[PDB]
């Protein structure tokens, strides 16, 4: 549990916003990619290995669960690669969620910046603090603190 | 641009 | 001093490499940029602090102090931007040794990597996942989680 | 390329 990640590709604006959500906490990190590629899924889960201690990530969809690239990656960093069947429906509803309350935070932000990955970074900030009371980013450091003791 | 990542 | 950064900049091949430490674990994020000017500095701040709780970034040099963007950046995100004067001159020599030893794990993983983006994440990753015993990764999360409780 | 990001 405290080292399950989900992938989450989503778009605005004609880009592709791909985000990665630490189940257990609701926790997010995200970037803007002019489109999903193996080789930028795979950086972007590089990058998320070296800063958490991701086990396993279920990839968003059957072109990243298949990409040589992307296994690459996950065998260099340690990460367990896993399809992203919503074996639990509730899931679905999830992800579908927060893909809207990301969106409508960016649409709030949109005018404070002139590029859309700054948005994108403002929403990810507002999402991690927000207490819904603890936030995602509390929950997701006790989690796995309690797992290292 | 008065925008925070372009106060221009 | 859960909440206290460093920044840190550090070139290799014609690039800059941009880096906040985390002061009390030693723990790093990075990221490649053809040059250092205060709206990469600016965004990396707001990457940074949607992602930990960043309360003080002791800037790297007197360009990012004093640079706008870079304080509407630390005013957007809520931290608190300060000077980087090693009055403990300790700093300096950590920084130092920081910069020789990600470099000289760039070196032994460059060739895995066409990008040097690659090879500064593997870097992260193997810094970040070391133990010297516990992990820089380990040190951030039990610091932070400590400080919740 | 034999690299981690690019296998050709
Ligand atoms: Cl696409
Ligand atoms: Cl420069």
């Amino acid at each position: 549990s405290p080292g399950i990640w989900q992938l989450d590709c989503t778009h605005l604006e004609g880009k592709v916003i791909l985000v990665a959500v630490h189940v257990a906490s609701g926790y997010i990190e995200a970037e803007v990619i002019p489109a999903e590629t193996g080789q930028e899924t795979a950086y972007f889960l590089l990058k998320l290995a070296g800063r958490w201690p991701v086990k396993t990530v279920h990839t968003d969809n059957g072109s990243n669960f298949t990409s040589t690239t992307v296994k690459a990656a996950c065998w260099w960093a340690g990460i367990k690669q896993e399809d992203g069947i919503p074996y639990n429906p509730q899931s679905q509803g999830v992800i579908e969620s927060m893909n809207k309350e990301l969106k409508k935070i960016i649409g709030q932000v949109r005018d404070q910046a002139e590029h859309l990955k700054t948005a994108v970074q403002m929403a990810v900030f507002i999402h991690n603090h927000k207490r819904k009371g603890y936030s995602a980013g509390e929950r997701i450091v006790d989690i796995i603190a309690t797992d290292i003791q | 641009a008065r925008k925070i990542d372009n106060l221009d």
